[PDB]
RNA sequence: CGGAAGGGCACCACCAGGAGUGGAGCCUGCGGCUUAAUUUGACUCAACACGGGAAACCUCACCCGGCCCGGACACGGACAGGAUUGACAGAUUGAUAGCUCUUUCUCGAUUCCGUGGGUGGUGGUGCAUGGCCGUUCUUAGUUGGUGGAGCGAUUUGUCUGGUUAAUUCCGAUAACGAACGAGACUCUGGCAUGCUAACUAGUUACGCGACCCCGGUCGGCGUAACUUCUUAGAGGGACAAGUGGCGUUCAGCCACCCGAGAUUGAGCAAUAACAGGUCUGUGAUGCCCUUAGAUGUCCGGGGCUGCACGCGCGCUACACUGACUGGCUCAGCGUGUGCCUACCCUACGCCGGCAGGCGCGGGUAACCCGUUGAACCCCAUUCGUGAUGGGGAUCGGGGAUUGCAAUUAUUCCCCAUGAACGAGGAAUUCCCAGUAAGUGCGGGUCAUAAGCUUGCGUUGAUUAAGUCCCUGCCCUUUGUACACA
């Protein structure tokens, strides 16, 4: 069926089932600390988040 | 909590609150002059002012968009019935805020101000308020095909250090 | 009795005004108190690139976030830890009561 | 761009005038006779009838079937 | 978008309860997040919200993953004709 | 701009050296070739282990076939005598896709057929852009206001000389008052036997217990003080401070006593510009194209790994300053149970040589891994200049872990086969003090995983304190028929 086949994908893993939750694209995840985000949103909402350039 | 998350986790997680809860307000009080929040948790209580100009648009009628602010915060971070409480609050001496101005003048320029004379205008109100110095850099577009990029510049301005961090403001 | 708090924070006079606002108080109130425990910081290092894309110079930045951790015990019963930590509370400093 | 192979067609639903009318056989006396097998599922107790094929029996929704 | 009417109603039964609704951008959901009683997937959801969008009922705002919706008056007059309910009672987010 | 002159600066330049690349093997990236596809961006510094790009699925944008509309909304028809979904059997298909073909049951106004129109697109356009990054440009340069010179573009200030890493200052001066950069600033590192503190860290004394002949050891237990070792806060400490020389005796330079430092490193980093890269980071976006037999989306498989060739970054060696086997002995950056998320770090006891398997524990983290018992190095046998016990490419048989799925060996382990390589040509990369280099350990990529990158630790030097010779940069003058210079 349609519905057999349409979510028949196995999601438990890879870097396709995780995701930016910005761009919600497939590449560049900070998946460290739970960010799960990609870089260029992570320098652009560092200021926000709290990490700052100190050294 | 019966999970048990852990404290570099949750300082990180209380990161992403605010940007997405800046973000969220940074979109959605854009024409009602946003310029920012300052969060409070409490025990069973989480307390947080909204910083923004035209207190009277971002209420509206009777608190009616305010209340839908805390269903927003409510159905989005799981918070419980009245656990959160949301409060507006007039910024003092807006001239001096970056991202006020910022959405000044793309409002102006949105609304078919002319460059030039919109700069003018924002330069002058800024001075007017009372400043150490500006930089208005409207970058894009103009006159035609080619991107022509303008610079209003005049007064005190510092550039590198660590003064930048917190004694400027960039929009 | 043994009523012990935990302040962890992100800025660092905040939290020493914090603590010291909590060793003022206790010595007001007058009771056992041990002194404030530093527990050592910790870096959370994320190192990224500069570009969004990957043409340039191989650049590299150091997001550093500083996080810090103390500890005061009480000798005393849980209406006067209320009472202290329901006063002077600030964004900066996040506070953990355990009763035990 | 043009192509070799010829499409597959959309399945034609094939409408049926009055389906109720080939359910019942009425009688001139105050009686009805059921031609097909209802279905004995819980989730469809007596209202609904089965599929009367030429050599076994199957209901659609609930997915019973029934061979000889 | 063929919709089963009791997940119609429902959905339409939380708008009219609360104005302000939230989605997920999420096609393959099984159950809504917030109302986990139903069925009620997020495809249908998105959907509805949408097709009450396109002919200008609800205001629309986004937050990196979700979907917001602000229920206008005129939503509120099409949901009252729509449920058939009295005027007399009215949404959680005008309460006061 | 000058293969024109006068100064200064730079190990992305040299001298003197150190380690290397180019020589052999392997890994990764690029060009080329073949292929249904070997998706594509980038081609000097400033493309080529780069897009965090270590791709079986996904990512995937490419190809081969098949589903679905997730074509909102408006207009015109159809329709309750029913607008339209779902459906196991048999043929088809790849699948237990009603995707289709013959037979019919079911859904209930959500829907269908055409016209407008919108959405979606890792489609094209970085020569439309925004933003970000890199470069000009790690050097010290740049600009107003007033006044002055010139009709004007322009010039002075913004410099003859000295000095400095520096347009940094002294001092003359048609200049004066200034502004950005540099400097200044923040953080990191040793100096504190002084303060604040410590049962999530230890020290000293004891109460014991164990062993050896009063004494020694015990991370074996508990306690009367304390922070010296541990950690983080206020601080303080170094500023050319003092002496002797050089120098307008000013700006400054060298040596030295006292002293932990008498030049640690990173971040930020001015005006203006690049037709640099990114539309393949965005529901940041303009224009063009497709939009139902889709360039939307999903499923199944393949590919991104293909191999006569060349180039770039790295790893392993070419050995006796070494290989193998036992004994001994030393760290800190760190990380650790996840919204969806299905996936954590592991003590200890058994089964087995091994990868591993089975049980109860601890840990949301100075509590548990962990006193983090890491390598080179130290000691004692085997080797004997042989492509040999160096080296481990290639290849066969087998056993387990992760995953739905390993075939193009995902990775790990055992046995066996045992290639080139004898210090590498023109040419070229990086560097001068805890530095290069040897060496190992953490994070990202991670379900399985580091031949990459970023941090950290151990051992730890040779040679130099200069220069424009080569390559470039910055001031002054000169010449220009250049100003996409």
């Amino acid at each position: 069926g349609h519905q057999q086949l349409y979510w028949s994908h196995p999601r438990k893993f890879g870097q396709g089932s995780r995701s930016c939750r910005v761009c919600s694209n497939r590449h560049g995840l900070i998946r460290k600390y739970g960010l799960n985000m990609c870089r260029q949103c992570f320098r652009q909402y560092a200021k926000d988040i709290g990490f700052i350039k100190l050294d | 909590m019966a999970v048990q998350i852990s404290k570099k986790r949750k300082f990180v997680a209380d990161g992403i609150f605010k940007a997405e809860l800046n973000e969220f307000l940074t979109r959605e009080l854009a024409e009602d002059g946003y310029s920012g929040v300052e969060v409070r948790v409490t025990p069973t209580r989480t307390e947080i002012i909204i910083l923004a100009t035209r207190t009277q648009n971002v209420l509206g009628e009777k608190g009616r968009r305010i209340r839908e602010l805390t269903a927003v915060v409510q159905k989005r971070f799981g918070f419980p019935e009245g656990s959160v409480e949301l409060y507006a609050e007039k910024v003092a001496t807006r001239g001096l805020c970056a991202i006020a101005q910022a959405e000044s003048l793309r409002y102006k320029l949105l609304g078919g101000l002319a460059v030039r004379r919109a700069c003018y205008g924002v330069l002058r109100f800024i001075m007017e308020s009372g400043a150490k110095g500006c930089e208005v850099v409207v970058s894009g577009k103009l006159r035609g095909q080619r991107a022509k990029s303008m610079k209003f510049v005049d007064g005190l301005m510092i550039h590198s250090g660590d003064p930048v961090n917190y004694y400027v403001d960039t929009a | 009795h043994r009523i012990r708090i935990t302040l962890t924070s992100r800025n660092v006079k905040s939290l020493e005004k914090v603590c010291a606002d909590l060793i003022r108080g206790a010595k007001e109130k007058n009771l056992k108190v041990k002194g404030p425990v530093r527990m050592p910081t910790k870096t959370l290092r994320i190192t990224t690139r500069k570009t969004p894309c990957g043409e340039g110079s191989k650049t590299w930045d150091r997001f550093q976030m500083r996080i810090h951790k103390r500890l005061i015990d009480l000798h005393s019963p849980s209406e006067i830890v209320k009472q202290i930590t329901s006063i002077s509370i600030e964004p900066g400093v996040e506070v953990e009561v355990t009763i035990a | 761009k043009s192509y070799t192979t010829p499409k597959k067609n959309k399945h034609k639903r094939k409408k049926v005038k009055l389906a109720v009318l080939k359910y019942y056989k009425v009688d001139e006396n105050g009686k009805i006779s059921r031609l097909r097998r209802e279905c004995p599922s819980d989730e469809c107790g007596a209202g609904v009838f089965m599929a009367s094929h030429f050599d076994r029996h199957y209901c659609g929704k609930c997915c019973l079937t029934y061979c000889f | 978008m063929l919709m089963p009417k009791k997940n119609r109603i429902a959905i339409y039964e939380l708008l009219f309860k609360e104005g302000v609704m939230v989605a997920k951008k999420d096609v393959h959901m099984p159950k809504h997040p917030e109302l986990a009683d139903k069925n009620v997937p997020n495809l249908h959801v998105m959907k509805a919200m949408q097709s009450l969008k396109s002919r200008g009922y609800v205001k629309e705002q986004f937050a990196w993953r979700h979907f917001y919706w602000y229920l206008t008056n005129e939503g509120i007059q099409y949901l009252r004709d729509y449920l058939h309910l009295p005027p007399e009672i009215v949404p959680a987010t005008l309460r006061r």
